[PDB]
DNA sequence: TTAAAGCAATAGGTCCACTTGTGTTTGG
DNA sequence: CCAAACACAAGTGGACCGTAAGCTCCTATTGCTTTAA
RNA sequence: CAAUAGGAGCUUAC
């Protein structure tokens, strides 16, 4: 559902890796005390040792981490390949947030790991390619909008957003709210001529063109021929 | 509003509606019976009333009206005569549809061959689309040789029993091949009498071939009167200041004319059957011709200069003809070409314009409480100087040419006028390079006046054109309203079109003497 | 003369979306006409005295049922060749179904 | 179903669909050897319903001839006993959105 | 001159005169009136035999 | 200009004679079909007003349209005063002072009565209550359509109607 | 018949380029034709530009009628959708 | 493509042109139902009646 | 006779008239525009059943003009004649040639020849008028005529009646 | 004896669709 | 095994071949016969 | 306040 013109290349970071770098990257525990966040960048460092009703929410974020990790590998990039075309880029989102909220001096961050949880299932469930209550409404909205869920969700994780990237409660907020304003700047608009652009975007190409290729092939291709070269 | 008030109101086309005319109709909104060939009266000023150029068909000329609506040239759209023929002759575009349903149908009474009691067929009725259906019941109709009187106690469907004949083609003249029961005779089927055999198909049976009752009636394939078309359609041409030569349509209908007349001289007197045939013929060619000059395994109806008559068919295809030359692509007003030059101080959206053309095109502003003492500022300069410009439109359409206007000085410019002023700054113009390969060769640009005859490109555009300096040339395209203005520069701006839908990268960079300078 | 607005022209028009310039390009700039039809028979076979103000088809018999419309003088003269092969193209400002 | 060897001849084959309101199809060994629903390149394929039919044209504002079509001979219609009106969903891979569902109608 | 059509057109042409080394090879030039009704690409190259 | 519900009517290959008019025969015109239809496009019975309903309409929107017009605080010669022109004023004060001199039902009440009694085609149904008549005779001639129905009911409901007749 | 009430409108609640594009086209030559402003005019003169700021202000007083693929349209007045 | 024979088709045949694509709206000189096309542009009502009522009509 | 019709009037508007009062301005214009008017389809306009409450709806605005096409659709009150419809009347003029009675917005005047033959015109009378033994036809009174025909023209029309047939004439 | 007007007269390769003929099945 | 109903393959059809622009140059029916002054 | 058509040929920029 996205406009040609508004997505940018972006690497998927739950697709590449061995378990261990991805176990490492994306896995925290609660009562462990060596696997838990470094305790000199929260305010609330003494607090998280030991609990459970929040390592509840870790476990989850991070078996959805795990289902969206056995989703690419085996449905969509069987080959690997992590690197696509998609919408907001985030690295930009991430380091304009940084920019402007002045990121340095390695604070203690004041941003709990329930409001990230909450922030990030929030904005997956913010995202709307399409609108209606209805259920095949809600079944293709939750169908389109599946990878780049996957790559929100494998960016803003909790321990990369707390100790790789260091963001407080301000940034959280301004890179949820951009996130939403950028994705719905990113759609397609009712009354595109997809037609006319897609025909002049495989057309041009042509003017710059023992396997058959280039114009013949295409002229093939388009002339559907019950034999071929 | 450059047209005479009409009360009626004004709407535009939804629905398109094609079909036959019938003959009925045909004659009904003719306006004049044209019988006489001779295009003069005599050489004798005003010519022969029921000729080729009666004035009821419409006026020509400027200083004369149409003697049917009484409207100048500008207005009157031309009107349709009639030309009965003799005999009737086929449309040369439907004889392929006549012979497929002379195959279909019942020669003798006018009925389907075959009917629901067999299935396929009950089930070939069943298709909505009037093609498929047409071909559905053809392929299957087309190889049962009699019509059945019983369908298969004696119950009658009403058939008659008669066989059918194998229809095939040879050129204009189709034969119906009788297999009767050895020699099969073989006879010609003439127009007429396939007229007669299809004016008795029914309503209903009309219906399962895949016509229609109200627009396409089978019949109405076959012509016996010829719409004649006004003057406009086939207007004269003046050759050295004296001359004229009628268009190739008003020698193609003398010459049906002259056909017919002979037609009408044999079945007056003594005709020993080689000529009624060879003059009906003729009649047939000529019209046929008319129509279609590019049919297959026969000569070409000839100009006396050797060339091939201009016929109606030819006049509609092919990248010259009305659809491709005039409807998908036209020539249009208010645009410019010259050669390009680069210029490394001017901004990305800005082309250079040069004085000449800046003054040479226009753009009609509508003067409000906002722009009067530009406006009036503008009337004064004139037309020769810039700012300046060159019409002012009443509110009526009355156009005040400021060049032959001794007393410029004496305009004031009323409230809801509008002022056809000269090119300026920063206008928005559409800027072309051919060929247009992709949505970014032809953009959106603002005006920059400038000396020197070429126009003035910003240096990093040239990618998305594919353009250089060494001859190109380029088209500039000037919006004649508001709407189209706010297109342009909301939709088709330069800034706009950085970025691409075809590989989502820029199109636009950094280039040519800027890159090396800043590596 | 004019400089040809081509159907290459037309395609990035309608790639940009431009649905006001493309048809002020093909009737403002270029060969606009005015003609009058049957709202019965829905032909171009109307008489019209505009300063006498009054219409007829003949054919319908019709002198209150007429409309006029804005189309390409091309158009008109493409109707009036088809019906000069007996092609009846009618133009229809109301759809039925 | 009637699995057949060489080939069902036309004549015999103008019985198939004049035996209601029993239905009849046939298919040939040399076909049903590899199933071709297994294959990457074929998504899953899943009839729906009437009522499921009737929401998905409600949904979109739709008339039955409105959708993509599938030939009732279409391998994978054969392989499911499609008849005409019945649509199918189509869940595929999708390099831009991850999951794509798509519906076609039968012929 | 009543077939024009089915008759070789060009063969004569109007002299080149805008400066003296046009002229020069105007009188020099030659035609192969195969006709651009075709997209044979062959006989348009650069041959060995052109030597 | 003015149009209305009535659209195409597009042309057929065939004409038809049963289009001229006689209002003895019930042929009336393509404009007052059998059964009509609304703003709506919905279905509705055709209408074919008697001489009350219409008078007691027009009265009715002419005060409300005054009312209207004064901002919400008798007679015919005045009452037609609310239209726009003097051509206006001219065709309604002629149209209202023709209702009040052949009104034989002046009130609302015997309206409502007569509309009970009658619900037959409406035309004759507003005939009834347009056209006096003292028995069967004036009816079956001066409408020639009541013979070849069978439900006459002429008798009795004339009767009733000129009993329920005002004075004059 | 045809119209979409505005509970169940299923559209962008976004001004798209083409609607603006127009809308501001539309406003222009309305203003261009003396209509009334209803933004305070301080300085500009251009009729496209007042437009742009009546537009900013949502203060255009224009309505979009979205038709659908079936026949059907929901209508938006400009200034309940969003604009960029 | 086939211009003549098409048209002669669509008359033997009777074809109603519902008028909705591209070329068609074209060649009448009609707003295509395309990008600026796409839609309608109403008056508003309850918008308008806010305005100082000495902007009105005489 | 009088039919209740249903029927609209598409209208255009100019952008500077957009203003706050703006519905019932163009209430006003249709009232002034269409209360009187002829047309050959429908027969004379007389009222507007609830004139001030028609609903104009949402206009659109014409792409390339600027001005606003409203259909204003409302139930009216129209009065049409049919050859063969009785009709009452009172009489307007009077001639030698014949007399005028006023039929509905109309007038109607009847031949001579299509006239009870008891019938005797005078000249002389005061008040001069058409007389009989024991029929009158003086100015004032009523007629219940018959039409025999309409010529319609758009502006005005004008329908001939005649009085020659039973029941008719002098009531 | 000469001039003007009107009528008549010449000698490139691919793909798709339609028609006809010869083969297969069911069977009198 | 000779018959009807019916299908498939081969051969001979037709239609179309980038866009825009500039200039110059030639031709626009011709010849013979018949009629009228 | 009014500047023919049709053809062929040679060229310009892709
Ligand atoms: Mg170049
Ligand atoms: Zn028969
Ligand atoms: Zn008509």
């Amino acid at each position: 559902g996205l406009d040609g013109t508004q997505v940018e290349r972006q690497t998927i970071d739950t697709i590449p890796g061995s378990d261990k770098a991805f176990h490492k990257r994306y896995y925290v525990d609660l009562m462990d005390e060596k696997n838990s966040i470094k305790p000199d960048v929260i305010e609330y460092a003494a607090d998280i040792l030991g609990d459970v009703e929040l390592q509840k929410e870790l476990n989850s974020e991070y078996e959805q981490l795990v289902s969206d990790r056995k989703f690419l590998r085996e449905i969509v990039f069987v080959n690997g390949d992590h690197n696509w075309p998609l919408p907001v880029n985030l690295r930009r989102i991430i380091q304009n947030a940084q920019q402007i909220f002045h990121l340095d001096r390695a604070k203690a961050s004041d941003l709990t790991i329930p409001e990230i949880i909450h922030g990030v299932r929030d904005l997956c469930k913010k995202l709307f390619v399409l609108r209606g209550e209805n259920e095949l409404i809600k079944e293709a909205q939750q169908n389109a909008t599946s990878l780049f869920q996957c790559l929100v969700r494998a960016r803003l994780a909790t321990r990369r957003i707390l100790e790789e990237f260091r963001l407080n409660r301000d940034a959280f907020e301004w890179v949820l709210g951009t996130i939403e304003a950028q994705f719905q700047r990113s759609l397609v608009h009712p009354g595109e001529m997809v037609g006319v652009i897609a025909a002049q975007s495989i057309g041009e190409p042509a003017t710059q063109m023992n396997v058959t290729l280039g114009v013949p092939r295409l002229k093939e291709i388009l002339n559907v021929a019950k034999n071929i070269k | 509003s450059q047209f005479p008030y009409s009360s009626a109101p004004l709407r535009s086309v939804k629905e398109v509606q094609f079909g036959l005319l019938s003959p009925e109709e045909i004659r009904a909104i003719s306006v004049v019976k044209i019988e006489y060939p001779e295009i003069m009266d005599e050489s004798r000023q005003r010519p022969r009333e029921g000729g080729l150029n009666d004035p009821k068909l419409g006026s020509i000329d400027r200083n004369f009206k149409c003697q049917t609506c009484g409207e100048g040239m500008a207005e009157c759209p031309g009107h349709f005569g009639h030309m009965e023929l003799a005999k009737p002759v086929f449309h040369i575009g439907f004889i392929p549809k006549i012979k497929k349903v002379c195959e279909c149908i019942c020669m003798n009474c006018g009925k389907l061959l075959l009917d629901e009691t067999n299935p396929t067929m009950a089930q070939a009725i069943r298709i909505r689309d009037p093609k498929k259906r047409f071909n559905a019941v053809w392929q299957l109709c087309k190889t049962k040789m009699v019509c059945e009187a019983d369908a298969p106690k004696v119950v009658s469907r009403g058939g008659c029993g008669n066989t059918q004949p194998v229809v095939r083609k040879d050129g204009m003249k189709l034969w119906g091949t009788w297999k009767k029961s050895a020699q099969p005779e073989r006879k010609l089927l003439t127009p007429g009498e396939i007229l007669n055999v299809f004016k008795h198909i029914s309503p209903e049976d009309c219906f399962r071939l895949g016509f229609n009752e109200d627009y396409a009636r089978p019949e109405w394939m076959i012509i016996t009167v010829l719409p004649v078309p006004p003057p406009q359609v086939r207007p004269s041409i003046a050759m050295d200041e004296t001359t004229q030569g009628q268009d190739d349509l008003t020698h193609k209908l003398s010459d049906i004319l002259k056909a017919n007349i002979n037609v009408q001289k044999l079945e007056m007197d003594g005709s020993p059957q080689h000529i009624i045939n060879e003059v009906e013929q003729l009649l047939q060619f000529h019209v046929a011709t008319y129509m279609d000059n590019d049919i297959a395994g026969q000569p070409q109806a000839l100009q006396k200069s050797g060339r091939p008559v201009k016929a109606i068919r030819a006049r509609l295809k092919g990248k010259e003809g009305r659809l491709r030359g005039n409807l998908m692509g036209k020539r249009v007003d208010f645009s410019a070409r010259t050669v390009i030059s680069g210029d490394p101080n001017l901004e990305l959206d800005q082309v250079g314009v040069p004085i000449s053309i800046a003054k040479t095109l226009s753009y009609p502003e509508t003067v409000t409480q906002y722009n009067i003492h530009r406006l009036t500022e503008y009337v004064r300069n004139g037309p020769n100087e810039h700012p300046g410009a060159k019409y002012v439109i009443r509110d009526n359409g009355d156009r005040i040419d400021l060049r032959y206007h001794k007393r410029a000085g004496d305009i004031v410019l009323q409230y809801g006028w509008k002022v056809e002023r000269h090119l300026m700054d920063d206008d928005p113009v559409l800027f072309n390079r051919q060929p247009s390969l992709h949505k970014m060769s032809m953009m959106a640009h603002r005006v920059k006046v400038m000396p020197y005859s070429t126009f003035r490109l910003n240096l990093s555009v040239t990618s998305p054109y594919n353009a250089d300096f060494d001859g190109d040339e380029m088209n500039l395209h000037v919006p004649q309203s508001e709407e189209t203005r706010a297109e342009l520069s909301q939709l088709c701006a330069v800034p706009l079109q950085i970025v691409s839908p075809q590989s989502n990268k820029p199109v636009m960079g950094i280039v040519q003497d800027t890159l090396c300078g800043v590596r | 003369g004019g400089l040809r607005f081509g159907e290459m022209e037309r395609d990035c028009m309608i790639a940009h979306g431009a649905a006001g310039f493309l048809k002020e390009r093909l009737m403002e700039a270029s060969d606009a006409f005015r003609v009058h039809v049957c709202g019965i028979c829905g032909l171009m076979s109307v008489i019209a005295n505009l300063k006498k103000n009054q219409f007829e088809c003949r054919s319908c018999k019709n002198k209150t049922n007429i409309y006029q419309l804005h189309i390409p003088y091309a158009a008109k003269l493409l109707f009036q060749e088809l019906m000069a092969m007996n092609i009846a193209p009618r133009l229809y400002t109301e759809r039925s179904g | 179903i009637f699995i057949y060897q060489n080939n069902i001849t036309p004549s015999a084959n103008k019985m198939i669909p004049t035996v209601s309101p029993a239905i009849i199809e046939t298919f040939q060994e040399s076909d049903l050897v590899v199933n071709i629903t297994h294959h990457e390149l074929v998504p899953k394929h899943i009839r729906l319903s009437d009522g499921e039919k009737s929401q998905l044209l409600q949904r979109y504002k739709l008339k039955e001839s409105q959708l993509p079509r599938i030939q009732r001979e279409d391998p994978v219609a054969r392989y499911l006993g499609l008849k005409r009106g019945q649509v199918v969903k189509i869940i595929r891979r999708s390099e831009t959105s991850g999951r794509y569902a798509s519906y076609r109608i039968c012929l | 001159q009543k077939k024009a059509m089915s008759s070789r057109a060009g063969v004569s042409q109007v002299l080149n005169r805008y400066t003296y080394s046009s002229t020069l090879s105007h009188l020099r030039r030659t035609n192969t009136p195969i006709g651009r009704d075709g997209k044979l690409a062959k006989p348009r190259q650069l041959h060995n035999t052109h030597w | 200009v003015s149009t209305s519900t009535v659209g195409a009517r597009r042309r057929r290959a065939k004409q038809q004679v049963d289009d001229e008019e006689n209002a003895t025969l019930l042929r009336l015109g393509p404009e007052f079909a059998l059964k009509q239809y609304d703003h709506d496009g919905n279905e509705h019975d055709l209408i074919a007003l008697s001489l009350s309903e219409s008078r007691l309409l027009i009265r009715e929107a002419l005060k409300a349209r005054s009312r209207a017009r004064n901002g919400g605080v008798i007679d015919d010669d005045e009452l037609a005063k609310v239209t726009s022109g003097a051509v206006a004023n001219g065709v309604v004060k002629k149209t209202l002072d023709y209702l009040n001199t052949f009104a034989r039902f002046k009130d609302e009440e015997t309206c409502t009565a007569v509309d009970q009694l009658l619900h037959l085609h409406p035309f004759e149904i507003a005939q009834l209550s347009s056209l006096g008549c003292e028995d069967v005779d004036e009816a079956i001639t001066l409408i020639p359509s009541l013979a070849a129905k069978k439900e006459v009911n002429l008798q009795r409901i004339l009767d009733e109607l000129n009993r329920l007749e005002d004075p004059y | 018949e045809l119209a979409i009430l505005k509970e169940e409108r299923t559209t962008t609640p976004y001004l798209t380029k083409y609607e603006r594009a127009r809308i501001l086209g539309t406003r222009a030559l309305q203003i261009s034709m003396n209509a009334p402003v209803l933004v305070d005019i301080e300085g500009e003169t251009d009729p496209l530009q007042i437009a742009m700021k009546e537009l900013s202000q949502r203060k255009i007083p224009l309505v979009i009628r979205r038709y659908l693929p079936d026949g059907s349209y929901e209508d938006w007045g400009c200034d309940e959708l969003i604009v960029d | 493509e086939e211009t003549v024979e098409i048209l002669f088709e669509a008359g033997a045949a009777a074809e109603l042109d519902d008028c909705r694509g591209v070329s068609e709206n074209v060649m009448l000189g009609q707003l295509a139902p395309m990008g600026t096309g796409a839609f309608d542009v109403m008056i508003d009502e309850k918008l308008l009646t806010s305005l100082p009522a000495d902007y009105a009509p005489t | 006779m009088f039919f209740l019709k249903d029927l609209s009037l598409i209208l255009t508007l100019h952008p500077s008239y957009f203003g706050p009062q703006m519905n019932q301005y163009l209430r006003e214009k249709l009232l002034t525009d269409v209360e009187g008017t002829c047309t050959g389809q429908f027969g004379y306009i007389v009222t507007v059943l609830d004139g001030m409450n028609i609903d104009v709806g949402k206009g659109r605005i014409i792409p390339g003009s600027g001005s606003a096409e409203f259909e204003v659709k409302y139930r009216a009150v129209v009065w049409k004649p049919f050859k063969g419809e009785v009709v009452d009347a009172i009489v307007s003029n009077v001639s030698p040639i014949g007399f005028f009675a006023d039929v509905g917005p109309l007038n109607v005047f009847v031949s001579t020849r299509l006239i009870p033959d008891n019938l005797v015109y005078n000249p002389s009378n005061s008040p001069p008028a058409y007389m009989s033994n024991d029929e009158l036809i003086t100015k004032g009174s009523k007629v219940r005529l018959k039409v025999v025909g309409t010529r319609t023209d758009v502006n005005e029309i004008y329908a001939i009646g005649s009085i020659k047939e039973d029941f008719l004439g002098a009531i």
